[PDB]
């Protein structure tokens, strides 16, 4: 598929697609690079995450627009407009699930198993939690609890390694905690745990800022501000 | 204002 | 393709895709509606134009980013980075050309030939000029002059009908003139003609505003302001 | 400021 292009060319192209805001192309170039079978560097894992986060973020935003329409069509006094809204929300939903499944497949074949350093292992497990969480945002049936639990288990393993192996200010640790806190708040119906996790994470990071260079400080304070934005919204 | 994720 | 979906369902879905900012889906739904073979209403022709204008506007903006990179890679003192930038600009270029060709095909099979009213005929010919103009923005070879002349001929036929059959304030007439003026300025190397056309169009519209209702006035003054923005940029 | 088209 991208099988005949050199890994470095795929990487170069993914960077060009990002510059061009062509995130679907970016994701396909990164998928091809992962499929070459070599581990990803830090910068390459970032590219992979950015590409898919943008693709799925477009699909999730569209799904929410369509979901909200579909719900309004189901309220008392609404005209029957036929199956179209449901069908089209399903179409977008199916495409979004396919993207989640593609990323989860890349993580399982074979990113996670070959990731030995904390920074790589936690990064990929956070991705695993994030894409199960996007599956949970749309899940409505028999498997919903198991999808939620898959997101939980992945975030939890990433939390456990990050706590042991990374400083409290590490951006990956902070972003992981931010997302696991969102998972608690809006997926697992645990707003208390979400608040507690965002607070503890923010405070432990504040206390370690003194160890950092100016650039590291800026990196960490940026995600800390996201934790604060959520705490402000939720309290 | 939508909650933040990263 | 969209062959098994009802025309009204395609139209309903195109409107939902627009709300969801899913312009590729919107365009495919509108293509399916055109392919049902019935003429389009005013609102439906608008949907068709919006869908493709957005799709191609994304591809054109990406092509310009990639073109500018490719040109910088070809300046004195630039490191050879290999074929990737050119290949990827070509890939985006080919996709953009395919979209232009799809729209031009819909216009030729059989929108233009069945469009008898001025408002429909001028609308579709303006689209024909616009999509040949997007082809001309990327054309570099043997056919470039003929592509430019195809854009010119389509805009010219639309100008001639619009002058005879539509008031000077009609939004379609104003938008046609705006785009044909852009064609003159940046495709045909005729900035004088571009300026003259934008000025004359603006002035003739100003003089007819008095005939209009408040809503029509707002509609016409909006595109007139686009003519003015170009005149300000170019003079 | 890019020229306008519609
Ligand atoms: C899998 O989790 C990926 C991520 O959410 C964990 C935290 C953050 C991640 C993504 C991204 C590549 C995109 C947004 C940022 C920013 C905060 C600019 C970065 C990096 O620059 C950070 O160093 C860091 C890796
Ligand atoms: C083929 O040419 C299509 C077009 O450029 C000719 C002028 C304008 C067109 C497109 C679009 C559907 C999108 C932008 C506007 C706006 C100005 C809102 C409209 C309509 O609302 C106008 O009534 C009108 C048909
Ligand atoms: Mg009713
Ligand atoms: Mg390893
Ligand atoms: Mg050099
Ligand atoms: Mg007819």
């Amino acid at each position: 598929a991208m099988g005949s292009m050199e890994r470095a060319s795929l990487i170069q192209k993914a960077k060009l697609a990002e510059q061009a805001e062509r995130y679907e192309d970016m994701a396909a170039f990164m998928k091809g690079a992962v499929e070459k079978g070599e581990e990803l560097s830090v910068e390459e894992r970032n590219l992979l995450s950015v590409a898919y986060k943008n693709v799925v973020g477009g699909q999730r935003a569209a799904w929410r627009v369509l979901s909200s329409i579909e719900q309004k069509s189901n309220e008392e006094g609404s005209e029957e407009k036929g199956p179209e809204v449901r069908e089209y929300r399903e179409k977008v939903e199916t495409e979004l699930q396919g993207v989640c499944d593609t990323v989860l497949g890349l993580l399982d074949s074979h990113l996670i198993k070959e990731a030995g350093d904390a920074e790589s292992r936690v990064f990929y497990l956070k991705m695993k939690g994030d894409y199960y969480r996007y599956l949970a945002e749309v899940a409505t049936g028999d498997d919903k609890k198991r999808i939620i639990d898959s997101a939980r288990s992945a975030y939890q393993e990433a939390m456990d390694i990050s706590k042991k192996e990374m400083p409290p200010t590490h951006p990956i640790r902070l972003g992981l905690a931010l997302n696991f806190s969102v998972f608690h708040y809006e997926i697992a119906n645990s707003p208390e745990e979400a608040i507690s996790l965002a607070k503890t994470t923010f405070d432990e990071a504040m206390a370690d800022l003194h160890t950092l260079s100016e650039d590291s400080y800026k990196d960490s304070t940026l995600i800390m501000q996201l934790l604060r934005d959520n705490l402000t919204l939720w309290t | 204002k939508r909650r933040k994720s990263v």
